[PDB]
RNA sequence: GUGGGAGAGGGUGGUGGAAUUCCCGGAGUAGCGGUGAAAUGCGCAGAUACCGGGAGGAACGCCGAUGGCGAAGGCAGCCACCUGGUCCACCCGUGACGCUGAGGCGCGAAAGCGUGGGGAGCAAACCGGAUUAGAUACCCGGGUAGUCCACGCCCUAAACGAUGCGCGCUAGGUCUCUGGGUCUCCUGGGGGCCGAAGCUAACGCGUUAAGCGCGCCGCCUGGGGAGUACGGCCGCAAGGC
């Protein structure tokens, strides 16, 4: 039970499972969700859907731990990385900005087969 | 498809090798600090070679980005 | 003797004393290295892309010069000794080529 | 590397007269110049087996220059390989 | 020769950032991962996601191209040094000094061998999880060699343009790389596309010939047996010619 009102808000978004943590304006965690903690178990875990309910009651978890607009953080080109953020808009936070910031590897290791091209 | 100014001609009587004017070279770099393609720094083959070398220059003494985020997305 | 451009960034959070040791000390390098001073723009700090060393800013240099080819490489190899030196990038100067003339 | 005056202190040592560039020795006394150094550099780079190639053609090239150096007048080739100092 | 020029051509030392992985600390709650769907696997010894810090190895995003360099195998962050090839202009020097090239010698992707060194990610073998009528395999999670560096061997390939090298000749048009110029263009050297004449069994080739010629080297003579046997030669072995 602290105060906080504003901060980040990331989005982890995968090809198999999005899932939303939400820090401080420092970086440090608050509340996360995810497929996982609701409900879903197996593949249904990636549906846009899933992405709502996990960012929804992300953002439901933050607003009693006090808070009221955060800035997004979208990582991933998941299934249902836009649903996470238009929960987000739709939720009851204001979305002071949203930014993209996949990590990618200027070139280095290899992937797995199933990656394949870019060694 | 794909269309605009190219950054060659906002710009006048201009050194393509000092890696030194951040203040221009900039313009030749996207949101992202990724170097702009030939068809949109309007400059010539071997012109946009150089400036590749003469920017990575300058990302190597920090007076340039590898890389930035993209705001609304 | 080659004409050399020598970069120097270093720790921008420094007082005279500092800058004016650092500043000596590579002078005082150039000198063993056969290495002539033609001209030396200090432009001193400036907002850096990303942060080099912690830092979000940098003190920065520049030395047209010119020296034997055979000990530039020593020469590199030995500012970067200063734990305040943290960029030595040393290039063979070359005549402005011209875009839109 | 090999810069003006340096090439110019040896055409200079080689030419049959004022003006001279292209001499059969001129030549020749330029291949072992270059060749030399190239030989130094690949003493060490060992590795390095692209510039060997260029060697091994600049020697070629030597050769074929002295084997007819030999033939015309076999007088000036003594000259050559003495002044140089080739063959061993 | 002089004066210019482009380039991931080669060797050496240094260095920059993104990302993976592991370690340290903060914050943080019940899952993460993975799949067609699952399980193995990891997590209450606190994982995944998030932030700061560190270590290490390997590869260089955008630029990047239909592009460039090289004799070929091949070559891609940045800088310095060491070095090869090659193009143009000037028409200056030598005066047939040329071409090809059986042997020989050197180079030769990957995998592989020897000795040390390194080891992040990947990953033969292998250990498991699934899938199927069966499971060896494709799908999933782990993982050793190897992949990486030094030195020494190995000498093979769809080592491909499936097109040996040099030269002279025979319409154009278009795109491009790179030089020079009286710079809507001309001209020289690369790289592509259509297409004259011509060639071709057709496909197609067509001033980058597969056309018209000359020189010189390699090679071919039905398929299987068989790149096997035998003999020789090279190799530590694999195995090669
Ligand atoms: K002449
Ligand atoms: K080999
Ligand atoms: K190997
Ligand atoms: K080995
Ligand atoms: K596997
Ligand atoms: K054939
Ligand atoms: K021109
Ligand atoms: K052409
Ligand atoms: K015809
Ligand atoms: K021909
Ligand atoms: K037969
Ligand atoms: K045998
Ligand atoms: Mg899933
Ligand atoms: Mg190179
Ligand atoms: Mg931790
Ligand atoms: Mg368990
Ligand atoms: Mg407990
Ligand atoms: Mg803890
Ligand atoms: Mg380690
Ligand atoms: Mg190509
Ligand atoms: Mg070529
Ligand atoms: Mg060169
Ligand atoms: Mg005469
Ligand atoms: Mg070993
Ligand atoms: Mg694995
Ligand atoms: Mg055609
Ligand atoms: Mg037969
Ligand atoms: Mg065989």
């Amino acid at each position: 039970k602290r105060q906080v009102a504003s901060g980040r808000a990331y989005i982890h978004a995968s090809y198999n499972n999005t899932i939303v943590t939400i820090t401080d304006p420092d970086g440090n965690p608050i509340t996360w969700s995810s497929g996982g903690v609701i409900g879903y178990k197996g593949s249904r875990k990636g549906t846009p859907y899933a992405a709502q309910l996990a960012a929804l009651d992300a953002a439901k978890k933050a607003m009693a731990y006090g808070m009221q607009s955060v800035d997004v953080i979208v990582r991933g080109t998941g299934a249902g990385r836009e649903q996470a953020i238009r929960a987000l808009q739709a939720s009851g936070l204001q979305v002071k900005s949203i930014v993209d910031d996949t990590p990618v590897p200027h070139n280095g290791c290899r992937p797995k087969k199933k990656f394949r091209k870019a060694s | 498809p794909s269309r605009k100014a190219k950054v060659k001609a906002t710009l006048g009587e201009f050194d393509l090798r000092d890696y030194r004017n951040v203040e221009v070279l900039k313009r030749f770099l996207s949101e992202t600090g990724k170097i702009l393609p030939r068809r949109r720094t309007g400059l010539s083959g071997k012109e946009q070679r150089i400036l590749a070398k003469t920017i990575k220059r300058a990302r190597i003494l920090g007076l340039l980005p590898f890389t930035e985020k993209l705001v609304r997305k | 003797m080659r004409r050399y451009e020598v970069n120097i960034v270093l720790n921008p959070n420094l007082d005279q004393s500092q800058l004016a040791l650092e500043k000596e000390i590579i002078q005082r390098a150039l000198e063993n290295y056969g290495a002539r001073v033609e001209k030396v723009e200090e432009l001193g700090l400036r907002r850096l892309a990303y942060p080099i060393a912690k830092d979000p800013q940098g003190y920065f240099l520049w030395y047209q010069v010119e020296m034997p080819e055979d000990r530039v490489n020593d020469l590199a190899r030995e500012l970067r000794i200063r734990d305040n030196v943290r960029r030595v990038m040393v290039v063979k100067s070359q005549e402005p080529f011209l875009a839109n003339a | 590397p090999i810069t003006k005056e340096e090439k110019q202190k040896v055409i200079q040592e080689f030419a049959r007269f004022p003006g001279d560039t292209g001499s059969t020795e001129v030549q020749v006394a330029l291949l072992t110049l270059r060749i030399n150094r190239l030989s130094e550099h690949l003493k060490v780079h060992k590795k390095d087996h692209h510039s060997h190639r260029g060697l091994l053609m600049m020697v070629g090239q030597r050769r074929r220059l002295l084997r007819y150096l030999q033939r015309e007048d076999p007088e000036r080739y003594r000259a050559l390989i003495e002044k140089l100092g080739i063959r061993g």
